[PDB]
């Protein structure tokens, strides 16, 4: 969602020994403008304040607690996974650059 | 008399069930999973029909262990119907303090299914006449178990408080309130109102213990109620009670 | 009440009959300081055999893999009353398992009062505060100039209840927590615990500098025992009393039984020449009439001081202690290894809880006392 | 500005604020006899003690003043007994002081471990230990028992434990009966009662009675307490009460019934039974003579086997006799797979 509802799904297979879908619904800060996925259970999303990141990687997660990258309002993000060294992403910052 | 049919699987496994109970006088089966197919109405015939009431000290105890393994939890009403065939006879029938087994068995069972257990049984044990030391000592142990979590001591409170107050209610209730069980002032006031309606040694100590732990919860108006409630000169330890009272003022 | 005219309202306040024939209830249900939507349509008669139960998509999330449980509950349940009792009991269960979604602090009490009490301490002290502000860690100094940390874990109401206080030093730490007590209270208590051990830390730091400490390796502040090495292939394990550290400790000897004998015998002669004015080392050197080597570690970096049965140091806490009474072997072993060796062989002969046998390497008489 | 503090100063003691141990201007004997004869010669001599104890009770309403009044006196010519202790040495004040001492103490249920981690309940009870005269036992009793009835666990547990130093010789047996009264009435406090009864001065007949009154409710007892229970049974056991208790013991005991903490204390029970039977041949001989006399029933139980293995493992003089009994039992078509 835009008003910062995030939906998380996973396979649980717990307590009955049968596959049950483990849902969260997170309510994250900020009107979310754009997001993308990076290597190792990481999502880069953006609010018109800040460009923030979310680690799902550890069933899954109680809260979805999140740092910025101190980058500005990037809308329309994109990711290329390098695996050379670290991950290298491409953005359009809100001002038009 | 009533013309009720047990589920056809229970009428079928009714003698396998009668086998298994007998077995438990000498990890659980599927036969115990068929109780989920009983309504409390059919279950009521079924408790009487398994003749759970005559199980040994040993026999009952092993059993209780099995019901507590069950994965879909037993419905409020169903869980209660059970209690009254399982224990309530023996509890009422108690003369000398309950077997370590029935304490254990009851307490362990009470540990999972405490609201159905205690929502059912507490009232009648106490709404029975000729309730003696033998009966109280296990409802003493009920409240005193670590397992009886705060939330459940609160639910115990909603129940202990809805009963007519006599000496038997107070002694158990002091020991629930002895933890510092959390109170909405809604219930604390009623406890205090109810407390404030009286000659008794039990009640003396009850009031005293409230006013040390829930000093914190004592309003001006509740301290007036306590001034009212301490009026008596039959009150033993009055100096203590009024010293504690005056110390709030 | 008995009737669900009144018992329904008294147990589910937030269930409002829309239709005249009390057939559509709607509105809410309460659940662990959390109200949720509900829209619960009955048939033209009061029957739950057929009933529509629709929800918030929020409610579908929390009734994850109980869809069938509650479908059972609808068909087997007598009344709507009883259904709601169960649906509450059931939500409480679902959420207490999913208990990792909860807990908002009281900001007018907490964040400020915590900033206030840390100001009371001083800002030079604080070393760590968690981004949930749940954990913090604080620093104090000894009179010696040693850093001693304290971890705190905080509740939603810090000043009301005790914060969980975790700290390394060996005697059990006691914090007189009142709702009136603060970070400064427990900090003074922490300094009190530091100074009762002030002589103790000095005796331990002295031993750790001047002697070949063996069997705590980077010891914490919690260690009261200190396995010192002396010469090679004999050791002394030393437990010290923290309140009387300079005073005589219980001490005893590991190694070859021909090497331990004169040392024990000279300790028994010279134990009255212990004096608590000197250090532990300055009393042991004149009691046992020896010096200690300074870290035969760096020269003897591979002397194979391993079991020589299993070829490992540290088998399940145990150390190479059992040795050969021989100048030419001197090979250490473990209790478990030497026992599973000497019991397995024919030749081995046991008195009561002792085995006499042959040393594996040199085939000389070796004794094991379990 | 009270007759209490005034007449204390007259009789030759310094009554301090309450922050360090109270000084004493005269000898303790001199103080006590002077305070006695000064209250004697005062007009309204029977009525001065009411005013005396009213002044005292109003004085000791602060914690710390009272606590310093309970603590060791400073001796100028160098420690001594407390001001309340030296008052208690005076017999005419004594019953009144008991009355007061017992009246207020439930204030200190929940204020245990104040300032220097000292229990004012233990202080106020330790004012009654080794008293060289007691005027009234029965008053003292009925109040101590009513206190015991209501009070939470460790407090009363401690009173129980301290009862042997407190009580005079006339009032042993009395207490005995009413403790057996408490025994049936509460289980939790089985242990210290027992310890007490065995550290009292009583008649052995009564002890037989209570021991049976153990034995009947022994299914109701949580396991933790059993060892010291059964230790008590096997020190109360005579040479002549051997098979009696043992047959009864051997019956009532279950060890199917008890079952992670259960297993550990079962083991520790067996340690304790080992030490019992290890440690008197009286039991071993008669124990066996009580298992051979159960060759009748095919139904003799897990305990009888495990117990045999035990007496063979521990007791040495009997090895032939165990083997003899086991062989004459096992041939008979008794002990088998099941
Ligand atoms: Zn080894
Ligand atoms: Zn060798």
């Amino acid at each position: 969602g835009h008003h910062g509802r995030m939906l998380a799904i996973k396979a649980s297979w717990d307590e009955s020994g049968k596959l049950v879908p483990e849902l969260r619904e997170y309510c994250l800060p900020g009107p979310v403008l754009c997001a993308a996925c990076g290597g190792g259970g990481r999502v880069y999303h953006s609010t018109p304040s800040d460009l923030c990141v979310v680690d799902l990687s550890r069933p899954e997660e109680g809260p979805g607690g999140l740092p910025p990258m101190l980058c500005p309002a990037s809308l329309n993000i994109c990711s290329v996974v390098s695996l050379s060294g670290g991950t290298k992403l491409l953005a359009l910052s809100a001002k038009g650059r | 008399a009533e013309s009720l049919e047990l589920p056809k699987a229970i009428q079928d496994q009714l003698p396998r069930l009668q086998q298994l109970l007998k077995t438990l006088e000498e990890a659980p089966p599927v036969e115990l999973q068929l109780l989920h197919e009983c309504s409390p109405s059919q279950m009521d015939l079924l408790c009487a029909q398994l003749q759970l009431p005559q199980l040994s000290d040993l026999g009952l105890l092993r059993l209780c262990t099995w019901l507590l393994a069950l994965s879909p939890d037993l419905s409020l009403s169903n869980a209660t119907v059970l209690t009254r065939s399982l224990f309530l006879g023996r509890i009422l029938s108690l003369t000398s303090s309950a077997s370590r087994l029935l304490t254990t068995a009851l307490t362990s069972f009470c540990a999972k299914y405490t609201y159905p257990v205690c929502s059912a049984l507490l009232d009648p044990v106490l709404q029975a006449p000729g309730t003696g030391p033998a009966q109280t000592e296990l409802l003493c142990c009920l409240v005193k178990m670590e397992s009886l979590e705060p939330d459940a001591q609160v639910l115990m409170l909603g129940q202990i408080l809805e009963l007519p107050w006599k000496e038997e209610t107070f002694l158990v209730l002091q020991s629930l309130l002895e933890r510092q069980v959390e109170m909405t002032p809604e219930k604390f006031s009623v406890l205090m109102e109810k407390l404030c309606k009286t000659t008794s040694m039990a009640y003396a100590k009850l009031m005293l213990t409230v006013m040390t732990k829930y000093q914190a919860n004592i309003t001006e108006t509740q301290r007036l109620g306590l001034a009212m409630a301490l009026e008596p000169n039959t009150t033993f330890l009055r100096k203590s009670l009024k010293a504690a009272l005056k110390h709030l003022g | 009440m008995a009737v669900t005219e009144a018992s329904l309202l008294r147990q589910c306040p937030l269930l409002l009959p829309q239709n005249r024939s009390k057939t559509v209830y709607e509105g809410f249900i309460s659940a662990q300081g959390r109200d949720f939507h509900l829209r619960i349509v009955l048939p033209e008669d009061l029957q739950l055999k057929n009933a529509r139960l629709l929800c918030s998509w929020q409610l579908r999330t929390i009734l994850s893999g109980y869809h069938r449980i509650v479908q059972q509950r609808m068909q087997h349940s007598p009344d709507l009353m009883s259904f709601m009792m169960e649906l509450k009991m059931l939500l409480e269960v679902a959420l207490k398992n999913r208990q990792e979604l909860y807990a908002l602090p009281p900001p007018p009490q907490f964040y400020s009062s915590l900033i206030e009490e840390i100001g009371t301490l001083g800002w030079d002290k604080l070393v760590y505060a968690d981004t949930c502000f749940s954990t913090i860690k604080l620093k104090a100094e000894d009179a010696s100039g040693r850093e001693h940390l304290i971890t705190l874990k905080l509740k939603a109401k810090y000043p009301a209840e005790s914060p969980d206080y975790f700290v390394d030093f060996p005697v059990p730490f006691c914090a007189s927590w009142t709702p009136q007590s603060s970070l400064i209270s427990i900090y003074s208590q922490f300094l009190a615990a530091i100074e009762s051990l002030k002589a103790f830390w000095d005796v331990m730091d002295e031993i750790d500098e001047k002697t070949w400490v063996l069997e705590p390796e980077k010891p914490p502040r919690s260690a009261t025992a200190r396995r010192i090495a002396l010469g090679n292939n004999v050791s002394i394990n030393i437990e010290v009393d923290p309140r009387h550290p300079t005073m005589l400790p219980e001490c005893f000897f590991l190694g070859a039984d021909h090497v331990v004998k004169p040392l024990g015998i000279k300790l028994s002669r010279n134990i009255h020449l212990w004096d608590p004015e000197n250090s532990v080392l300055q009393n042991l050197k004149d009691v046992l009439e020896i010096d200690f080597p300074a870290r035969a570690i760096l020269e003897k970096s591979d002397f194979t001081m391993d079991c020589g049965i299993c070829y490992a140091y540290q088998l399940d806490g145990t150390i190479p202690d059992q040795v050969c009474d021989n100048s030419q072997c001197g090979q250490p072993f473990h209790q478990i290894c030497l026992y599973e060796w000497l019991r397995g062989l024919l030749t081995s002969r046991q008195s009561f809880n002792i085995i006499f046998g042959e040393c594996p390497y040199c085939s000389k008489p070796i004794t094991l006392k379990m | 500005d009270s007759i209490f503090v005034k007449l204390l100063k007259i009789s030759g003691i310094i009554l301090k604020t309450g922050e360090s141990q109270n000084q004493l201007a005269v000898d303790q004997i001199a103080f006590q006899k002077k305070l006695f004869q000064t209250l004697r010669r005062h007009p309204s001599y029977p009525k001065i003690i009411e005013e005396f104890v009213s002044g005292l009770e109003s004085y000791i309403e602060d914690e710390d003043s009272f606590r310093n009044c309970l603590l060791s006196c400073e001796r100028l010519q160098s420690y001594s007994k407390s001001l309340i202790k030296l008052l208690l040495g005076i017999d005419i004040l004594q019953p009144a002081i008991i009355k007061t001492l017992f009246e207020k103490l439930p204030e200190y249920f929940f204020e245990n471990k104040n300032s220097d981690e000292i229990n004012i309940p233990r202080l106020i009870v330790s004012q009654l230990k080794w008293l060289d005269r007691v005027v009234d036992g029965k008053d003292l009793t009925t109040k101590i028992m009513q206190l015991i009835s209501i009070a939470p666990e460790n407090l009363q547990h401690d009173i129980i434990t301290s009862l042997p130093e407190i009580l005079g010789d006339s009032q042993h047996a009395d207490v005995g009966k009413e403790l057996s009264d408490l025994l049936i009435e509460n289980t939790s406090l089985t242990v210290p009662i027992l310890d007490v009864l065995s550290s009292l001065r009583l008649d052995p007949n009564f002890l037989l009675k209570v021991r049976q009154l153990v034995m009947d409710k022994l299914s109701s007892i949580r396991l933790e307490d059993l060892p010291v229970i059964i230790k008590f049974i096997l020190h109360s056991v005579t040479a002549m009460d051997t098979l009696e208790v043992i047959s009864e013991l051997r019956e009532k005991l279950d060890l199917q019934h008890c079952v992670s903490s259960g297993q550990s204390c079962i083991i520790l029970l067996f340690d304790v039974i080992k030490s019992a039977i290890r440690y008197e041949k009286t039991i071993s001989e008669a124990w066996i003579k009580a298992i051979e006399n159960t060759a009748s029933v095919s139904e003799h139980k897990v305990f009888d086997l495990v117990m045999l293995f035990i007496i063979y493992s521990t007791n040495t003089q009997t090895k032939k006799y165990i083997d003899r009994v086991l062989r004459n039992k096992i041939r008979s078509g008794c002990i088998q797979e099941q």
